[PDB]
């Protein structure tokens, strides 16, 4: 059962948490092909590993800049947690290493592209389609939270679609191991829970709020709280007034009312039955939770793939040459990486 | 419509994170 599985998962996690993998490849073993996304501290590139011929996604982070912008702890969290977790809907870290200038995280290449792209392109997902992805997130948060992990950055741009049409969660940049409350103002404006914005101190219930936002956006085509600037979004979030599209089922609106609950003693995922309040909700009544975990459910959408290195499902980004300094930068800050 | 107002807004593209 659930319990069994989760206890053995914790034992494997804690072992890697306490003795993380380090230095398992080097830069010249990969041929860099194209940028898959740029980000605050570098970029993610499609690469080909020369000795196996396999394609991977290499996340590159500039060390000096991470120190300058005071994101060291978050970066070390990201790698320390990603190397230790293992779950069917979490992207797999295959290699990690650092050089004079950069940190590198080499993950499995998820070739279906961001959920974001598919969602904007098609407009919105049907409820069965949104439910198929939402179930994977419910199971993944159950797993992460059991490990005392909070994820803190759910959004369609951090969810990739694999060749089988299942989700791969990526970007553990704000993931943190904490038993109770934490205080950092971080995440993505549309997805922030009211208690984050209100600087109250907060816990893993922020991930269940974010699920509420994700399910809304998947099914509506737009987020429940939107405006042109973050502060205008924050205002609507804290009001917590939510309006639902015409086409939302009654079950869907009732689930969302319980996830997008400003009040912590009332938010689903955070009550006495914990995740089970969500799994047992009527909107998920057709959902076969074990079949999902086992990936035996037919995906509603399968990405069109044209060969292992195909990037057709990603936008184009401006390329920039990867520079590596002949002087080591920030060695001590990133010793454990 | 709400959809038209969203699509005419400034935040329909990939959204960056915030950390302060
Ligand atoms: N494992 C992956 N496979 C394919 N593409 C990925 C993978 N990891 C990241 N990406 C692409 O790169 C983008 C940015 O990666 P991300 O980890 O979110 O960096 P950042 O935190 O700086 O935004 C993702 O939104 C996705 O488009
Ligand atoms: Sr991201
Ligand atoms: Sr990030």
């Amino acid at each position: 059962s659930v319990k069994e599985f989760l206890a053995k998962a914790k034992e494997d996690f804690l072992k890697k948490w306490e003795t993380p993998s380090q230095n398992t490849a080097q830069l010249d073993q990969f041929d860099r092909i194209k940028t898959l996304g740029t980000g605050s501290f570098g970029r993610v590139m499609l690469v080909k590993h020369k000795e196996s011929g396999n394609h991977y996604a290499m996340k590159i982070l500039d060390k000096q800049k991470v120190v300058k912008l005071k994101q060291i702890e978050h970066t070390l969290n990201e790698k320390r947690i990603l190397q230790a977790v293992n779950f069917p809907f979490l992207v797999k870290l295959e290699f990690s290493f650092k050089d004079n200038s950069n940190l590198y995280m080499v993950m499995e290449y998820v070739a279906g592209g961001e959920m974001f792209s598919h969602l904007r392109r098609i407009g919105r997902f049907s409820e069965p389609h949104a439910r198929f992805y939402a179930a994977q997130i419910v199971l993944t948060f159950e797993y992460l939270h059991s490990l005392d992990l909070i994820y803190r950055d759910l959004k369609p741009e951090n969810l990739l679609i694999d060749q089988q049409g299942y989700i791969q969660v990526t970007d553990f940049g704000f993931a943190k191991r904490v038993k109770g409350r934490t205080w950092t103002l971080c995440g993505t404006p549309e997805y922030l829970a009211p208690e984050i914005i209100l600087s109250k101190g907060y816990n893993k219930a922020v991930d269940w709020w974010a699920l509420g936002v994700l399910i809304y956006e998947m099914a509506a085509g737009y987020p429940p709280f939107f405006a042109d600037q973050p502060i205008q979004i924050y205002e609507k979030i804290v009001s917590g007034k939510v309006r639902f599209p015409s086409h939302f089922s009654s079950d869907l609106k009732d689930l969302l009312r319980n996830l997008l609950q400003v009040d912590l003693t009332k938010r689903f995922g955070n009550l006495k039955n914990g995740v089970n309040d969500i799994k047992n909700h009527k909107w998920f009544a057709t959902t076969d939770w074990i079949a999902i975990y086992q990936r035996k459910v037919e995906a509603p959408f399968i990405p069109k793939f044209k060969g292992p290195g195909d990037t057709s499902n990603f936008d184009d980004y401006e390329e920039e040459e990867i520079r590596v300094s002949i002087n080591e930068k920030c060695g001590k800050e990133f010793t454990e990486f | 419509t709400t959809y038209a107002d969203f699509i005419a807004s400034g935040r329909t593209g990939r959204r960056a994170s915030i950390h302060d």
